[PDB]
């Protein structure tokens, strides 16, 4: 029942520069649960992770929320990094501050 | 509050 | 309105490097508000809630006693579920359970459930009865028989009606500031351009609670859910809830659509245009 994760990179508040603000990760629709996740602000891990709202849907697959708080800059770049048996290499997916 | 005691499977 | 008490349990083997991972996590409502994990140093049941501050040290004590103890039954569990489906102990293979109680307005019980999955399958479910269960397979006719010959049917009963019940109706009454509170969405709607005379409309909504919400595009007063592209609810961290939805409409063409909000914090429905 190998299920590919669903990445989703978004922010709590639209995207102010100089003003705090929470960035989500949120992982879903995976099986295997072993999972790893983490998330890059300009390329470099981000050391306080907080790991939140696991959950599974009726059909059995995984959700769980990965989120930090931070403060946009014009020029600071945040990813998500996500490594699971259903893909080959590791997949990255970038905060979209327009969408 | 959780449950307990539960049957095996 | 209705009100629930849901924990989500997992029980995942790992051959070769020890005891499987066990982890438990509740929720009143959409509100995730207590979590055991079993790899984490000094294991104990955790508040994820604030006010799960209400709670005396005997709660912590009693609720991680029991986490152990179920901890310790699910590894027995994914051995014994091996033996049934004749499967190699090098492996990695998962347990899920879903158990909870639902209550109206007023308290009383709507409905109870508890269901298991192996390896992301259904293996076996209390029925809506509370009486009988569901096998999934041949394997899970296993357990029925055992559980049946146990009692565990009025066993799991008592906890659903009594003490699931009980304890929901303490947690919405100590969390009542949190859990009966009501965000309203805040919507907009963002513009993309597309290769071919089209563009992407896409409508937010943020910062709502519960989440529960409808969010629909309309055209000349008709719904595109059929042509529509959206994401499930998810929460934003902190307690709240974000969504959008988007549709393809032909460039020059954007003001005719409209973005429809529902939501219990919403008196009246939103209806924005680009
Ligand atoms: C939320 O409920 C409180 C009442 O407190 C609840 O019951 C306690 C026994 C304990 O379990 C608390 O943790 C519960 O939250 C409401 O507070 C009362 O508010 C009224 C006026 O609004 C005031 O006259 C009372 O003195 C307050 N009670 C006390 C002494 O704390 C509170 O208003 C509720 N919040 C809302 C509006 O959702
Ligand atoms: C279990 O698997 C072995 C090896 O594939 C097979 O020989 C044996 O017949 C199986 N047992 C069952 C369920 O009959």
């Amino acid at each position: 029942i190998q299920k590919t994760p669903q990445i989703q990179v978004y922010s709590r508040h639209p995207p102010e520069n100089g003003k705090p603000n929470i960035l989500n990760c949120y992982v879903t629709q995976f099986h295997p649960p072993h999972i790893e996740i983490q998330m890059l602000k300009n390329g470099k891990k981000i050391p306080k992770v907080e790991m939140s709202d696991m959950s599974f849907s009726k059909d059995w697959s995984f959700y769980i929320l990965a989120h930090t708080e931070f403060t946009p800059t014009e020029t600071d770049t945040y990813a998500c990094r996500v490594k699971h048996d259903s893909m080959a290499e590791p997949k990255t997916v970038y905060w979209d501050r327009d969408m | 509050s959780r449950d307990h005691s539960r049957t095996p499977m | 309105g209705p009100h629930s008490l849901r924990y989500f349990v997992t029980a995942v083997s790992r051959p070769g490097l020890g005891e499987p991972r066990y982890m438990e996590v509740g929720y009143v409502d959409d509100t995730e508000f207590v979590r055991f994990d079993s790899d984490a140093e000094n294991p104990r049941y955790e508040p994820r809630a604030r006010w799960m501050e209400q709670e005396g040290p005997e709660y912590w004590e009693r609720e991680t006693q029991k986490a152990k103890g179920n901890e310790q039954s699910f590894r027995v569990d994914l051995r014994t579920l091996l033996g049934y489906y004749n499967q190699s102990k090098g492996g990695s293979h998962t347990i899920q359970v879903i158990s909870g109680c639902e209550v109206g307005s007023d308290g009383r019980l709507l409905r109870g459930y508890q269901q298991y999955a192996y390896d992301g399958c259904d293996y076996i479910a209390l029925n809506e009865d509370l009486k009988t269960w569901t096998a999934a397979d041949m394997a899970a006719l296993i357990t029925k028989h055992k559980w049946e010959q146990a009692g565990e049917a009025e066993r799991l009963r008592a906890y659903l009606e009594g003490t699931c019940v009980e304890w929901l109706r303490r947690y919405l009454k100590n969390g009542n500031a949190t859990l009966l509170r009501t965000d309203s969405p805040k919507a907009h709607v963002t513009h993309h351009s597309r290769p071919e005379d089209k563009v992407t409309l896409r409508c937010w909504a943020l910062g709502f609670y519960p989440a529960d919400i409808t969010l629909t595009w309309q055209l000349n007063g008709e719904e595109l859910i059929q042509d529509m592209e959206l994401v499930e609810t998810r929460p934003a961290g902190d307690g709240t809830f974000q969504k959008w939805a988007s549709v393809v409409v032909p460039l020059g063409k954007e003001q005719y659509y409209t973005c429809h909000v529902y939501h219990q914090g919403l008196p009246e429905p939103l209806t924005l245009r680009w």
